[PDB]
């Protein structure tokens, strides 16, 4: 009903942000994938 | 460029400890400033430095195994490093057994 | 560098192995040293009597210096003739191994 | 003139209840430290096996989650906090969750630390905070957190 | 009361004492204590020492230059070195997270507001938001 | 039957290796783009097997 307006910003200020270090752990994980094109040799043509 | 490609590192300068024996010219086995090494160190200075070619060269000998290798670094401008200066990289951890 | 002091060196003045431009940091067993206690003249160092048998160490800055230990690709030549009344011979840069 | 209190997503600590829910087939959401947040599920039908999906949102008619077979580890469950996917949501990412000890300024200009026992929201989406020993509900700006 | 602590509030007083040349003790977080000092002579600059014990014939302090940050001084607690007390033998330190029960048998958390003792050595503690005193047993040390 | 005979074999075995040195051992990146905050990632080691 009411018009949709941007309004004001909400992000607060942050100071002295420290880096993230990957934590060592013996526990298992799952490796986040990327699905995309694969490159391969033309082994048949290599035989030729 | 250097601040971009570098890694945060603590730079502490080196200087001969006063504890050196005046006659033999060799150091005390234990003292607060230097732990047997004949060279003491100043307070650290936070610094960004680039590092390359890092090598963990292992030599197996009758005395035992020994870790020694070459690592090539490149500093910022206006910094005049000296021989046997010391650096430590808290971020990077090394496995040993 | 580091030096050992004795009752004789205190008066003569310590002969330095290097030259001097300025001193960065001095120290001894009793701690650091201030400008009020030491002086340098003609590239040798004097100390007051408080450090008769103490050790002294210094971090020092000195001017860069070099000597020519070989001359390499020693001569390169050009008969420059363009825009000259007559042919002229010019010696191009030498390379030095310092 | 407000909205009723909003429950926080209770983490599950006991492995036994986790396994029971999994056997029932209810979805689980695992906060992996190294590689983000993932969903865990038991395959339907006779061929039982665990499945994972990174389609990290509530299921919707226009957004159907895809499940990949994975050999989920017990240690992963134990060391990583796990939540029921029916609860864990973007609805309220409150800066000061329930049972958190926070520092609040009292009227006598003396800073005190109290544990948040109840949290609710209002029309504007604000976060009203209830602290033990006091009836008036504080606001986000007034409070402060002390860590370590 | 106990005379084991006399923290400085204003940084201006800290600088005034540094001008006078008196040594200071500066605490740290999960880290060794520090002593700070102003160098004598012509050139004025800050100096620090990792040692803490009193100077003696068998023990001498070591001083070196350091670019001390005013942030540390203003934030961290500061004392006069000569008048500092090593420890007050109490179970709970000042400004420590503790748990207790209110007058209506309701559990509540707080930090220690004051550390007190009687003439017989019995220690009483006052918490924030609680005027009354609490026994050592009645308190509980909250785990981080 | 082969009490005092000789025997010879042509055999297939799995490939195996051990790490005899670690070379160009650590390479690093402060990845910051499209992150809430700066993150440190260890890039691939090279091994001399
Ligand atoms: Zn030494």
């Amino acid at each position: 009903e009411k018009p949709y307006m941007i309004g004001a910003n909400s992000n607060p200020n942050v100071i002295n942000k420290s880096t993230t270090y990957t934590t060592t752990t013996q526990a298992d994980e799952q490796d986040k994938p990327k699905y995309t094109t694969r490159l391969e040799f033309d082994t048949i043509d290599m035989i030729r | 460029f250097i601040n971009d490609r570098g890694i945060k590192v603590l730079w502490e300068e080196a200087y001969f400890c006063p504890c050196l024996n005046p006659d033999t010219g060799h150091p005390r086995v234990d003292c607060p400033r230097c732990h047997g090494k004949g060279i003491a160190y100043l307070p650290p200075k936070e610094t960004i430095m680039a590092i390359q070619s890092q090598e963990k060269g292992t030599n197996q000998l009758d005395i035992g195994i020994l870790d020694t290798g070459t690592a090539i670094g490149t500093t910022q401008l206006e910094k005049r490093i000296s021989y046997r200066d010391r650096f430590t990289v808290p971020e990077v951890l090394m496995p040993q057994q | 560098m580091i030096y050992f002091v004795n009752k004789d060196r205190i008066k003569k003045g310590i002969p330095l192995y290097y030259d001097v431009k300025e001193i960065t940091y001095i120290a001894t067993q009793d701690g650091t040293v201030y400008e009020e206690d030491y002086e340098i003249k003609n590239n040798r160092l004097y100390l007051n009597e408080k450090y008769e048998n103490h050790t002294v160490t210094l971090k020092i800055l000195m001017t860069l210096r070099y000597v020519v230990s070989d001359i390499l690709k020693e001569s390169r030549y050009q008969y420059t003739k363009f825009n000259q009344p007559k042919s002229k011979f010019e010696n191009l840069p030498q390379k030095l191994l310092l | 003139i407000s909205l009723n209190p909003i429950q926080d997503a209770k983490p599950i600590d006991d492995i036994v209840d986790i396994m029971t829910y999994l056997k029932n087939g209810k979805v689980l959401r695992v906060k992996q430290d190294n590689q983000g947040d993932i969903l865990v599920r038991m395959s339907p039908g006779k061929h039982k096996f665990t499945e994972v999906s990174r389609d990290l949102d509530k299921e919707s008619f226009y957004y159907k989650r895809h499940w990949v077979l994975y050999n989920v580890s017990v240690n992963s469950l134990i060391t990583f906090d796990v939540y029921l996917d029916e609860e864990y949501s973007e609805t309220t990412k409150v800066k000061y969750p329930k049972d958190t000890i926070v520092e609040y300024t009292r009227e006598d200009q003396e800073k005190d630390v109290a544990m948040i026992k109840e949290i609710l929201t209002d029309n504007n989406g604000n976060y009203f905070y209830a602290l033990i020993g006091e009836t008036m509900l504080f606001d986000e700006n007034k409070l402060n957190k002390v860590k370590d």
